[PDB]
RNA sequence: UAGCGGCGAGCGAACGGGGAGCAGCCCAGAGCCUGAAUCAGUGUGUGUGUUAGUGGAAGCGUCUGGAAAGGCGCGCGAUACAGGGUGACAGCCCCGUACACAAAAAUGCACAUGCUGUGAGCUCGAUGAGUAGGGCGGGACACGUGGUAUCCUGUCUGAAUAUGGGGGGACCAUCCUCCAAGGCUAAAUACUCCUGACUGACCGAUAGUGAACCAGUACCGUGAGGGAAAGGCGAAAAGAACCCCGGCGAGGGGAGUGAAAAAGAACCUGAAACCGUGUACGUACAAGCAGUGGGAGCACAGACUGUGUGACUGCGUACCUUUUGUAUAAUGGGUCAGCGACUUAUAUUCUGUAGCAAGGUUAACCGAAUAGGGGAGCCGAAGGGAAACCGAGUCUUAACU
RNA sequence: GCUUGACUGCGAGCGUGACGGCGCGAGCAGGUGCGAAAGCAGGUCAUAGUGAUCCGGUGGUUCUGAAUGGAAGGGCCAUC
């Protein structure tokens, strides 16, 4: 282990392309560019989404739907996190201590993903039927 | 893990995870070539076309001369023109993970004690600020290209070294991977062993 | 700098569960009353993008 | 990171003009004349390398039809009595024993011919 | 992202969070007590810079060499082995460097202090009208007039005034929050004509500034303006006394200097194109991309093979580009030398690789600084629906086989 | 002769398109018409009779509603 007996993994660096040096590279005088068109040039190329001039699908189909302000402020929280948080009470307060819902979260749900093994109080919370139970036989509480 | 000592021939127990793990050669090479990027300073700049100084009107008429068409005087394929692609100054500084870091130095450290080029001592001061005792110490310890790591922080023993090009003092807050591979060996004091398996973990 | 999404692509366009896009179909939008029943009621519901413009969809939506 | 390209350039048109020594001209003196030429004649060597296994068989041929006619049997059907006869001789050999040797080739003409009829 | 947008191309927040820095005051006014805090100018004293400077360690012998700083021996200094010179590469030869000191005078910044102006605290008040709103036309807000809140105003109007008024994205009610139409205010932020120090996986004379050089010069232009080329003898001029040819030339040959003048100022090296002198071989009956395969002779070098030439002979219409297709009579190149074109930054995806792994990672910033802190955030572990909402399901539908 | 199947929600599975799309479809749920009944009927013997998106208009709505309650605007469904 000396300066200049290190080396890096194999394959962990690969050869860089230069492009335009000469026959034998392969990437030879055209670059990998074909012949004269408008992608041949420097600078060449169309924007995205564009067919040769042919309604673009993002243009074809119709627009729909639209955003709702309530789905930015709700969160949804997983039994693991119901054990992530310290203490036996999940409010939104302590799920926020947590580090578990993002701070401008209004409401919370807690789903049946994972699985709590130790009892827990939900208090104020949106309970799913599966998490419900789950929770119920882990010994916890859900509460209004 | 354990450590005889030069000094009181006593061993000392250190984390088989810091002192004992295999050498990862790929991640220590990544964690060096790192360093050596972000030691560079990287000031330069060339001047392109547009800053090279010079009117920016077309040298002669675009059909009739004769001669090829020019545009600019500042031309890159023209005499005293810009640099193509010129140079802007640029950060070279990659990142590293801060376990990746860890671990690169875990392994060197392991590295160090299987080569035996780690010497562990229970204190490593020098009585003056004088180059000339510390040079005798570190004769004496039979030694001449070492990195001293030192706990606590030593006004003679870091004067001392000054001078001596082969010899480095550091704290023990300050190891850096390069460092410890660069050096022939590495006498670290007991307190300085004990810090660093504290910071490593 | 920072990609800029197509924001009527962003509006047309919608990621599901494996990475695919859903879409609303094209001609439920007017003259209604000769087209067929059957017809209408088939073009109601969402539909995936096929094969083969889902690259350009991709292209268009990058932080989808 | 300016790499200055004189040393490697000249280098390189040296070895160049130097395997175009010999050759009339700029085709020995100026280097993308000099150039071209020298891959003129690689392109004609691997021909010629062909080409030569044509010629010297075609010689030999033209050898052992003289000395077969002049032992009064024509090449064509001396290679097919020589066939016939199980005789591997190959025409370069024939050739070289009909220049350099006229009683071993008469032998050799003789058993064709017995071999024939 | 939300939004804006021929809803195209594009433009693009805010709320909220983490940091840097954090300083609050005064007049619309008078009574009291009243030189009371603060601020500014101006003298004086102290401290610390700045504008000259002082000291600053320790090596000789030998070999090669023009010369030692190099080789080989043996020593010494080092809070000084930064750096630069000196006849080749020097810790100890010189200048410095670490470190310790220095100002008659002028002056920056601190306090301390004197003088001048400046006015603190209490009670009672007062609380910015052609203004806020409005109509018309524009503009600014991410916001293009749209359902468009808010800000500015060219034009025409025009309130209430704390029992009051503004805002909370058309608008109304409730609730909350603030007080416009008068001002001042350090810090964190931006920049470098200029001054000093230091640094560079920055250039090294076609590069780097246009300019290493008497360069914004020569030169060009009426003018605004444009705008070059051009560096190197030697360690030291020791820069060639004297003689000779020559026009009391130019130029050269000796001589001398020097390590070297094929280092002589047209000066380090001294390539290529291009032009010569000499020698070997070939060539004046022979038709073309000038080579290549075969190949005689001749010359040379060694003891037959190497080299040089190439009579004669088979085959053989350059290169690039562009094209269905070029020897093409289609393009480009007189040649040489130097330079001349897939880069950089940031986002995003996939591949390899390393780390950790249901977790991964931090950004600004702080920091005896590439450490460590910082988890604000971001991606992932759950989807369905336009959405409310539901959730390993969900949407569709009255309900789904 | 009697009628409104010129139905509503869906739809196994196919055809045809680079795609946008276009076409055929037994069967299931609801509710109907003719037939004594088996049955047939989701327009016409079939193949032309057509126009994406945007931007609006009209009606409905158990979605949304920028402090809150509404409303505007937006969405969804039908349609121009
Ligand atoms: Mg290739
Ligand atoms: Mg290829
Ligand atoms: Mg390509
Ligand atoms: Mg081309
Ligand atoms: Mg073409
Ligand atoms: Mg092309
Ligand atoms: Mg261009
Ligand atoms: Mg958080
Ligand atoms: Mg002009
Ligand atoms: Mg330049
Ligand atoms: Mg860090
Ligand atoms: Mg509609
Ligand atoms: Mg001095
Ligand atoms: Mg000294
Ligand atoms: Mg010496
Ligand atoms: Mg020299
Ligand atoms: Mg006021
Ligand atoms: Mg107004
Ligand atoms: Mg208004
Ligand atoms: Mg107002
Ligand atoms: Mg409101
Ligand atoms: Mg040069
Ligand atoms: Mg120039
Ligand atoms: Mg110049
Ligand atoms: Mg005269
Ligand atoms: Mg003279
Ligand atoms: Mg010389
Ligand atoms: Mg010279
Ligand atoms: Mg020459
Ligand atoms: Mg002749
Ligand atoms: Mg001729
Ligand atoms: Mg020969
Ligand atoms: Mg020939
Ligand atoms: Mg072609
Ligand atoms: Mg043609
Ligand atoms: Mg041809
Ligand atoms: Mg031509
Ligand atoms: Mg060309
Ligand atoms: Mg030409
Ligand atoms: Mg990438
Ligand atoms: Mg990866
Ligand atoms: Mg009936
Ligand atoms: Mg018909
Ligand atoms: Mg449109
Ligand atoms: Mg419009
Ligand atoms: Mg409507
Ligand atoms: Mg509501
Ligand atoms: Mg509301
Ligand atoms: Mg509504």
């Amino acid at each position: 282990m000396r300066l200049n007996t290190l080396s890096p993994a194999e394959g962990s660096k690969k050869a860089g392309k230069r492009l335009g040096r000469g026959i034998g590279s392969g990437l030879g005088k055209t670059g990998g560019r074909g012949h004269k068109g408008q992608k041949s040039r420097s600078g060449g190329g169309v924007r995205r989404g564009f067919e040769g001039g042919q309604m673009p699908l993002y243009r074809r189909l119709p627009k729909f739907g639209f955003t709702s302000r309530k789905a930015a402020i709700t969160a949804e929280v997983r039994l693991s996190d119901l054990a992530k948080v310290e203490g036996g009470v999940v409010d939104l307060n302590t799920l926020k201590a947590a580090n578990i819902i993002g701070i401008q979260i209004e409401f919370a749900k807690v789903i049946l993903a994972g699985e709590v093994t130790t009892p827990v109080t939900v208090r104020g919370l949106r309970v799913t039927k599966g998490a419900r139970a789950a929770i119920e036989a882990a010994g916890g509480k859900i509460e209004e | 893990m354990e450590l005889v000592l030069k000094d009181a021939q006593s061993a000392l127990t250190v984390s088989e995870t810091t002192f004992g793990r295999d050498f990862n050669e790929a991640l220590v090479h990544q964690v060096v070539v790192a360093y050596a990027a972000g030691a560079r300073q990287g000031t330069r700049a060339q001047k392109t076309r547009a800053e090279v100084t010079g009117s920016g009107k077309k040298p002669w008429r675009q059909k009739g001369t004769g001669r090829a068409r020019s545009g600019s005087i500042k031309s890159p394929i023209w005499r005293s023109g810009g640099v193509t692609f010129a140079a802007r100054p640029q950060d070279h500084s990659q990142k590293v993970n801060k376990k990746m870091y860890r671990g690169a130095l875990k392994s060197i450290l392991s590295e160090l004690v299987r080569q035996d080029r780690l010497i562990v001592v229970e204190k490593f001061s020098v009585e003056a600020p004088k180059t000339k005792l510390l040079a005798q110490k570190l004769k004496d310890m039979a030694l001449e290209d070492v990195l001293i790591i030192t706990g606590e922080l030593d006004e003679n023993l870091f004067l001392a070294a000054r001078n001596l090009h082969k010899v480095d003092v550091r704290d023990a807050t300050g190891i850096d991977p390069v460092s410890l591979i660069a050096f022939d060996k590495v006498v670290m004091t007991a307190d300085a062993v004990k810090q660093v398996e504290e910071m490593l973990a | 700098p920072k990609i800029k999404t197509v924001r009527g692509a962003a509006k047309r366009f919608k990621k599901t569960g494996k990475g695919g896009f859903k879409h609303k179909h094209a001609n439920l939008r007017h003259i209604l009353t000769k087209k067929a029943t059957k017809r209408k009621r088939h073009l109601r519901p969402k539909a995936m993008v096929s094969k083969g413009d889902l690259g350009l969809v991709i292209a268009c939506l990058p932080y989808a | 990171a300016r790499v200055k390209r004189g040393v490697i350039a000249r280098a390189r048109h040296k070895k160049i003009l130097k395997q175009a020594k010999g050759y009339y001209g700029a085709r020995s003196r100026v280097y993308r004349v000099a150039f071209q030429a020298v891959i003129k004649a690689g392109q004609y060597a691997y021909r010629d390398r062909r080409q030569r296994k044509r010629q010297f068989r075609q010689l030999w041929i033209a050898r052992i039809n003289a000395a077969a006619r002049q032992n009064g049997i024509s090449y064509s059907k001396f290679i097919n009595g020589l066939k016939k006869a199980s005789v591997e001789i190959d025409r370069k050999i024939l050739a070289d024993i009909a220049v350099f040797d006229k009683v071993a080739f008469t032998a050799l003409v003789e058993k064709a011919k017995a071999a024939l009829a």
